[PDB]
């Protein structure tokens, strides 16, 4: 038994057959009427541990889904060369500034 | 109850399930058994958790299962549906972390300047 | 359409600005150390 | 994205630096 | 059809480009700009190029089991460097350069033996 | 967003250029210092 | 060889496929018959003006008239993104402008120093 | 809005700051 998940346009839905009882996770923008609940934007990186009850052919069963999307948007691709150069030049510049303030103080 | 942990670093993903530690476990996704067969060397299952490298957006991005031998694949009551935009050599940083590091850098630089000026005496 | 490298450029431009600030402060400080003003 | 927030943060830091030092200059000149 | 079996897969929202050679043989290697570089092992026929940021180029051949496969091409130029040329950016460039030159000139003038 | 990348690249080039200018200014002042 | 050459400038894209000593050279695009008479089409280039990203990309094959659209030489798979005017700095251009600015600042600053020393 | 305005205002603030720095440390 699985929990079907489909993205119509930009929303991740959870509907299996009936209402889904959230137990821990994200319970935010929901168009909960009886069946489908979604969590709004796809880019919003939604997670959570869910549940739904017996379906049409399968009574009294209970299987849980766990959405763990990782559509990172605030998400930076660091280049080792660039970051290394930046940090080493920063420390060199601060040492040079210390040298300059020392030379002025005298 | 015993939630999954998808810990990822760069292009590689570490996926572990604490449902029943201490037993042989083969995790199948999409109606076929993908455990330890040395297939493609991409699935490295050492003791309990299986890792994937060269993750793709389309394939191997779907449901998942945990259960030991004896029990049938259609017995387990857990399913992980993860979609991972797996990226190479990258991380997630909000503005707060950058603000913190910038403020720290400015502060330590000012402190060093004041220290040197004090030593100038 | 991806937002993967634009954050990298915005992070490195901050490093460039902080380096420019430090070096300008240094240079001004020494120039004033010399004489005149 | 974070560029607008980062630029405004750095601008705020530099404005704080400007304001404190012009206050100090106004103190000395007075 | 004839002699043309190189299909590039696309319509994925992530930054990756990749090839498919629809040949039925064992260990079909990949040519590149006229000298061989890549090599294929089985269980995959998906000789990825990386990301559409380094601007991949060149003509790629997979050695079909008759003589060869003529290329398709690769050319990706998204934006990478994108300096605007409106009435704002060039004016800002000139203004900043003039201001910096003026400030440094004033400093140097003050510097000269005074 | 495209405009962010546009502005970011332009400004990165601008700030690199400014730092390059300040470097030669430092060279001149340090030549004066040592002499 | 056949070095399929594409040069993109501004919002207009032109290209060339050197195989022809002078022929009709018909063009194709995902089984479409782009060209003729509107949509840009030249004797050698295609002058892709208003080149948007999603609506205009894919295969491009140079095959003369009287031949099947399959037994042609090459393709290019042109994918490009045009904002408006912009320009692309290769490392040579940035090195050149940096060197020019070095020359300018060095000369002017040395001259003002010489003037101020007087 | 737009980052261009932010950067222009940052440059103006920077030049003002450096000028006031020079004046302050000259007088003091």
């Amino acid at each position: 038994f699985k929990i079907p998940i489909e993205e119509l346009e930009d929303r991740v839905f959870v509907n299996c057959n009936t209402s889904i009882t959230w137990v821990e996770g994200t319970v935010g923008t929901l168009l909960s009427d009886i069946t489908r609940l979604d969590l709004g934007k796809r880019i919003l990186d939604p997670r959570g541990i869910y549940r739904c009850n017996g379906t049409d052919i399968y009574k009294d069963k209970e299987s849980t889904v766990q959405v763990h999307y990782r559509m990172c948007q605030s998400c930076v691709e660091l280049d080792p060369a660039t970051v290394a150069g930046i940090i080493v030049t920063d420390v060199i510049a601060t040492l040079l500034l210390a040298l300059g303030v020392f030379c002025f103080a005298g | 109850q015993t939630p999954y942990k998808v810990s990822i670093s760069g292009t590689t993903v570490i996926l572990t399930c604490p449902q029943y530690p201490g037993s042989e476990i083969l995790w199948q996704h999409n109606d076929k058994n993908i455990g330890g067969d040395e297939d493609d060397k991409n699935i490295g299952s050492d003791e309990d958790h299986l890792s994937l490298k060269e993750f793709s957006e389309l394939e191997q991005s779907g449901y998942y299962v945990c259960y030991p031998r004896g029990s049938k694949p259609e017995d387990a009551n857990f399913y992980l549906y993860l979609r991972a935009r797996v990226c190479e050599n990258c991380m997630e940083m909000d503005v707060m972390s950058v603000a913190t590091i910038v403020i720290v850098d400015i502060c330590i630089t000012g402190g060093l300047l004041l220290l040197v000026y004090y030593w100038s005496k | 359409v991806h937002t993967e490298k634009v954050n990298m450029m915005s992070l490195t431009v901050l490093g460039l600005r902080i380096l420019l600030l430090k070096v300008a402060g240094f240079n001004l400080l020494m120039t004033l150390r010399l004489w005149s003003s | 994205l974070l560029d607008p927030k980062l630029c405004y943060l750095l601008d705020g830091i530099l404005f704080i630096y400007g304001v404190i030092l012009t206050a100090l200059f106004l103190r000395v000149k007075f | 059809k004839g002699n043309h079996l190189v299909k590039v897969y696309d319509y994925q929202e992530d930054g990756s480009v990749l090839l498919t050679c629809d040949a039925e043989a064992k260990n079909i290697t990949w040519f590149k700009d006229g000298k061989m570089i890549g090599f294929l092992t089985e269980d995959k026929k998906k000789w990825n190029l990386g990301s559409n940021a380094k601007d991949p180029r060149g003509m790629y051949q997979c050695k079909g089991s008759q003589n060869k496969s003529k290329p398709l091409q690769v050319y990706y130029r998204m934006c990478q460097n994108c300096i605007e040329l409106n009435a704002a950016t060039i004016s800002g460039f000139l203004f900043a350069e003039i201001v910096s030159i003026f400030v440094l000139a004033v400093g140097v003038y003050f510097i000269a033996g005074q | 967003t495209l405009l962010l990348q546009l502005t970011n690249t332009s400004a990165y080039y601008m700030y690199l250029l400014l730092l390059l200018k300040s470097v030669v200014y430092f060279a001149i002042i340090t030549c004066c210092l040592l002499r």
